[PDB]
């Protein structure tokens, strides 16, 4: 923001503005399971089919 | 004539098959003692009436 305007005291004074930042990393997320094979093929029920 | 050892054991001959088979067992003798039952299954139950 631009400084407050005051009154002149007898001689301006030259101010300055504050900037910043703000920095974020990407994070890596991971989700697995492990099933044998066997069991898939053994479905005939349908048990897995919602995975 | 005069033919190096490498030009005659190199591989001027043929390479045959008659080899492999030969003892090939012939498979299926317990055919005579066991009945082939598809199972499409990861366990078969059976119960018969008397």
């Amino acid at each position: 923001q631009f400084p407050k305007l005051r009154e002149w005291i007898g001689q301006r004074v030259i101010k300055d503005m504050a900037a910043q930042g703000y920095q974020i990393t990407n994070k890596l997320f991971e989700s697995t399971v492990g099933v044998k094979r066997t069991d898939i093929e053994d479905d005939n029920l349908g048990v897995y089919g919602p995975l | 004539a005069i033919i190096t050892p490498a030009l005659i054991s190199a591989l001027k001959t043929s390479f045959q098959k008659h080899f492999q088979d030969a003892l090939a067992t012939a498979p299926s003798t317990y055919l005579q003692v066991a009945t082939v039952i598809p199972s499409t299954t990861a366990s078969n139950t059976y119960g018969w009436l008397g």
